[PDB]
């Protein structure tokens, strides 16, 4: 009922701010994002890696196969993996040497669940390095790979119009 | 944050005030006396009404509490406190310590002033080029 | 040095003279008289930033003061954050 | 809050970028950064050039 | 084989940079 | 040399010193050359234009 | 005071959190190793960097026939 929730700016204290509002926090947005890392960690990553790798994968095709350097290609290759498959490699390790910001190094192991987590204090890290690996390892097999059922597909395609 | 509201001091929301590395370093909340409820300027673009107390709002960095302070003594009162919080409680305890109101004596603390020699003729250059025999480290 | 900009003078009296500056200065130490006899260049300075609001008012009668620590904190920066 | 590229300590700390930018552009100013002794310096310009 | 001396611009102007922009992110950490 | 090195008691009365000492003139009889060499080249070149 | 949609209605109530979705598509360990080389790593990643980047660059240029600039 309350003019917008029991009317609060933030979670409650005003003072951090973020002026929590729609597009910050509406039952409708907020939800379109929790198997995914925004709030909770669904599973120990390893898997999120490829839905991340892959979805972002078959992107970067018409960007560099329809806007390519000398464009609209007559080659077997593009439509194409090509260079883009090269980008997921540069990308994916530009990605790794960031997982040298956190190492923090363990196996604990839980994608299995005890007791509704809370994480407890997930906010902030508590991702060890042996986590950020299995993500940016999922990234490679998500990038390269997610680059082929892009071109594998014939483009049945829609014409400008 | 509902389950405990301690609050004394009254904004509503802002974009302003502290973002994440207040948790990961050093915290900095200021507290005060009040009479009858008045409407105030802030740090961070503005403003609120006070009432009473603790009257203990928390700020980002130390420049900001003192900054009211000027703020807080035009329109007056004696009593303003500012403490520094960690994560993990204490050391570095900021306004509490002896007296307040700098411009009093009990004691020295501090400061010197001169280093080794006084203001007069350092036309004289720096001297021996750093060796760990001679008193150049304070 | 890690904050070393000399504002010292000779009167170090602080009435209709100088106060301005975010925390850094507790002074009022006395030294065994100077007329008003509150003296020194400083209190302990590992707390705040680098103004020269430090003179702007009440004499230093040689150098102004200024930026110079070099050796620079974050809290002494303003930004980390 | 790590301890990091050395000769300086003053530099070696601030998180803020000044730590890199500056990192490069002391390298050459041997006299009177951390290491230096009149015997270091000299030679530290000799096997330099 | 015929006409093929194109490697000393990526190994250098491309890959050598990869090394150091990676590697030398030792300035951050190692 | 004048700031890191240089030794006012070690140098004194002594011709390199003397250069500091009688310095206010040095920049003036320099600045007098410029200002002259200034407007006089600039009279001749606008006038000419 | 009849009307009010007497506690109307609530939810339980207006909580949400406590079970809004079953979590994830089955795939359990349809990958698990499956491809190891980032699933193995300690230690790697140079190794790979010279490899990927050696092909990309190596065949990336040389030959067959020009097609020139
Ligand atoms: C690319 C981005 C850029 C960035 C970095 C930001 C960043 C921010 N914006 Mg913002 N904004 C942008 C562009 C950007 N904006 C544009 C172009 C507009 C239109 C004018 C706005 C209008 C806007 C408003 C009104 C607000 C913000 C706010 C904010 C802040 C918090 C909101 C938030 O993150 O909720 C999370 C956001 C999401 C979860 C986004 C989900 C939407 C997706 C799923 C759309 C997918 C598209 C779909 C497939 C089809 C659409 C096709 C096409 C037409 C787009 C944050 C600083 C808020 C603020 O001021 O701070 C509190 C405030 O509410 N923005
Ligand atoms: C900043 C911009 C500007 C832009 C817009 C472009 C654009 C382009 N340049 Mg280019 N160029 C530029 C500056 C620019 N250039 C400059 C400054 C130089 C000299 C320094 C060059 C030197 C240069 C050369 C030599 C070449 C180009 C080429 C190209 C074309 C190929 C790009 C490509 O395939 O990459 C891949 C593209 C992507 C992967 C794009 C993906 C991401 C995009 C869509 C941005 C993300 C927005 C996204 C939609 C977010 C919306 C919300 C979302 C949630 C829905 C493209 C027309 C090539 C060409 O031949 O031209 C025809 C050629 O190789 N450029
Ligand atoms: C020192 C540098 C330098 C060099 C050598 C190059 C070189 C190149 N640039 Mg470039 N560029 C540079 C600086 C440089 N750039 C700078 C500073 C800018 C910014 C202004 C750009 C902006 C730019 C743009 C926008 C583009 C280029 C493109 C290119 C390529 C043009 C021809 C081509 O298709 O590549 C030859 C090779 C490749 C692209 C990679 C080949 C990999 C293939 C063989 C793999 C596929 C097979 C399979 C999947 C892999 C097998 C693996 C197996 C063993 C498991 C060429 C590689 C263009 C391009 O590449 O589009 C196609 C275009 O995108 N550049
Ligand atoms: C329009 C452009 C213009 C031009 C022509 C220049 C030119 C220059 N700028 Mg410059 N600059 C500009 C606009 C421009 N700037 C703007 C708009 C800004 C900010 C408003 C700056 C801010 C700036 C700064 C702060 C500096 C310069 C400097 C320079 C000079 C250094 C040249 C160099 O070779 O570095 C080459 C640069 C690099 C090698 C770094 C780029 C790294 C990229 C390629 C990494 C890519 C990341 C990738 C995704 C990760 C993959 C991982 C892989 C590496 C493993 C050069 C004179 C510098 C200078 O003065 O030095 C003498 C420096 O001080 N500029
Ligand atoms: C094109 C240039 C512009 C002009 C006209 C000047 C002129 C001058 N600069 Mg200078 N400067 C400039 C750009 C300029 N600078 C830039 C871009 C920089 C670096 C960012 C500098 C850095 C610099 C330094 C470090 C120094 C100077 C100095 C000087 C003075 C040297 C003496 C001299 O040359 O003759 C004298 C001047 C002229 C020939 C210029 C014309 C001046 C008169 C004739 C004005 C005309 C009167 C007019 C009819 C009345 C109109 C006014 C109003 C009533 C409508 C001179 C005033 C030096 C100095 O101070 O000397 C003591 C020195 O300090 N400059
Ligand atoms: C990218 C930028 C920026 C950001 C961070 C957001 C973020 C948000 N917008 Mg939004 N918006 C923006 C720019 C932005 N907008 C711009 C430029 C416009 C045009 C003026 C809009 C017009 C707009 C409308 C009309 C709405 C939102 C809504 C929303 C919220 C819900 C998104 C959703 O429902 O996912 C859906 C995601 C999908 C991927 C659906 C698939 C769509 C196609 C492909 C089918 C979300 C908080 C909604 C909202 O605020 O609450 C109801 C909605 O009302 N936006
Ligand atoms: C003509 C071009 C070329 C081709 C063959 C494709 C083909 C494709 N793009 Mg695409 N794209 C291109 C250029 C191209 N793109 C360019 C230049 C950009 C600029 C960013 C994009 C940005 C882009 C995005 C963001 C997406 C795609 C998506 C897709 C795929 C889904 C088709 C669809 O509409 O969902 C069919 C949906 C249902 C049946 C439901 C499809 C394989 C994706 C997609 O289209 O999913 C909606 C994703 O949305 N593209
Ligand atoms: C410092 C050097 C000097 C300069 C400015 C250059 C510059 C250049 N050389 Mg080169 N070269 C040199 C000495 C130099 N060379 C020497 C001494 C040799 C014999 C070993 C070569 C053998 C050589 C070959 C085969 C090629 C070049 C090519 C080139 C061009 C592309 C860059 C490259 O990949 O080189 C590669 C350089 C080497 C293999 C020499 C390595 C020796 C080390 C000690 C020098 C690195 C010094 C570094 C600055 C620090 C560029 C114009 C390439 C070209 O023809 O494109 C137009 C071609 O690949 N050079
Ligand atoms: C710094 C100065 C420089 C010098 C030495 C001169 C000298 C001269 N200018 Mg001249 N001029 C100058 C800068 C100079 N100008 C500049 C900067 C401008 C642009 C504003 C002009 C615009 C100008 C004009 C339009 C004219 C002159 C004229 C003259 C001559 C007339 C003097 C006269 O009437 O004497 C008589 C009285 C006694 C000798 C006593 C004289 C040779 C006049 C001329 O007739 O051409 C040579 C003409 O009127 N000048
Ligand atoms: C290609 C070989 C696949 C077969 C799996 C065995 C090798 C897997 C790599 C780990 C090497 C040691 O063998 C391994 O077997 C299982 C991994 O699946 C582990 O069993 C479990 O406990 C491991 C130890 O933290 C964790 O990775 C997991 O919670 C789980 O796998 C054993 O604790 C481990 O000893
Ligand atoms: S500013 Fe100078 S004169 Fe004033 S009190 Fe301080 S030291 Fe004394
Ligand atoms: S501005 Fe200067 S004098 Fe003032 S507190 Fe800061 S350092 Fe001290």
């Amino acid at each position: 009922k309350p003019t917008y929730q029991v009317i609060q700016p933030i979670n409650g204290d005003p003072f951090i701010g973020s002026l929590e509002t729609p597009v910050t926090s509406s039952p409708l947005i907020a939800w379109y994002l929790s198997n995914l890392p925004a709030y909770r960690t669904a599973v120990s990553p390893l898997l999120r890696g490829i839905e991340v790798g892959l979805a972002h994968g078959y992107l970067l095709v018409g960007p560099f196969v329809k806007a390519g350097p000398l464009r609209n290609t007559e080659i077997a290759g593009q439509a194409g993996s090509l260079a883009a498959g090269g980008l997921v490699v540069i990308l994916s390790l530009c990605l790794t040497i960031y997982g040298i910001s956190s190492f923090n190094e363990g196996a604990p192991s839980t994608a299995p669940s005890l007791t509704l987590t809370g994480r407890k204090k997930e906010p902030d890290q508590l991702q060890t390095a042996d986590g950020w690996a299995k993500f940016t390892g999922g990234f490679f097999f998500g990038g390269i790979s997610g680059v082929i059922w892009a071109y594998f597909l014939l483009y049945v395609l829609d014409l400008p119009y | 944050e509902l389950d405990p509201n301690t609050p004394s001091p009254i904004f509503g929301g802002s974009t302003g005030g502290l973002l994440r590395k207040a948790q990961v370093e050093e915290f900095y909340v200021i507290t005060w006396d009040s009479p009858k409820e008045q409407i105030f300027e802030m740090p961070t673009g503005g403003a609120a009404i006070m009432r009473e107390g603790p009257n203990l709002l928390k700020l980002a960095r130390k420049e900001q509490c003192l900054a009211l302070g000027t703020r807080l003594r035009s329109k007056y009162k004696i009593k303003y406190q500012f403490y520094r919080v960690f994560p993990n409680g204490e050391v570095q305890y900021l306004h509490p310590k002896d007296g307040v109101y700098p411009e009093k004596v009990n004691a020295g603390r501090q400061g010197v002033g001169q280093n080794f020699r006084s203001i007069g003729k350092n036309v004289s250059p720096i001297e021996v080029k750093f060796t760990g025999k001679q008193p150049y480290d304070l | 040095m890690s904050h070393s900009v000399k504002i010292y003078d000779t009167c170090i009296g602080c009435t209709q003279c100088v106060r301005a500056c975010p925390t850094d200065v507790l002074e009022m130490i006395p030294w065994g008289g100077c007329k008003a006899k509150q003296i020194a260049s400083a209190p302990r300075t590992e707390d705040c930033v680098g103004c020269k609001r430090c003179e702007s008012a009440c004499p230093t009668d040689f150098l102004s003061v200024r930026v110079y620590l070099w050796h620079e904190t974050t809290r002494s920066m303003g930004l980390a954050y | 809050a790590l301890r990091i590229p050395r000769f300086s300590q003053g530099i070696a700390q601030d998180p803020t970028t000044r730590r890199i930018w500056f990192g490069i552009a002391t390298a050459h100013d041997f006299e009177s950064h951390d290491d230096i002794t009149e015997g270091r310096l000299y030679q530290n310009i000799f096997a330099s050039h | 084989m015929i006409n093929l001396p194109s490697l000393f611009v990526p190994l250098v102007g491309l890959l050598f940079p990869a090394v150091a922009m990676a590697s030398l992110f030792l300035h951050v950490e190692k | 040399f004048f700031i890191r090195d240089y030794n006012p008691e070690q140098n004194a009365d002594n011709v390199l010193a003397r250069m500091l000492e009688h310095k206010e003139a040095i920049i003036s009889h320099l600045s007098w050359a410029s200002l002259f060499l200034g407007f006089h080249t600039l009279g001749l070149y606008v006038h000419n234009d | 005071d009849l009307e009010d949609l007497g506690n109307t209605t609530g939810q339980w109530d207006s909580y949400g959190s406590d079970a809004p979705s079953p979590y994830n598509p089955l795939q359990s360990k349809l990958f698990e190793t499956f491809a190891a080389p980032f699933t193995k790593r300690g230690l790697l990643l140079k190794f790979l960097i010279l490899g990927g980047g050696s092909t990309l660059a190596y065949l990336s240029a040389t030959a067959s026939g020009d097609i020139l600039p």
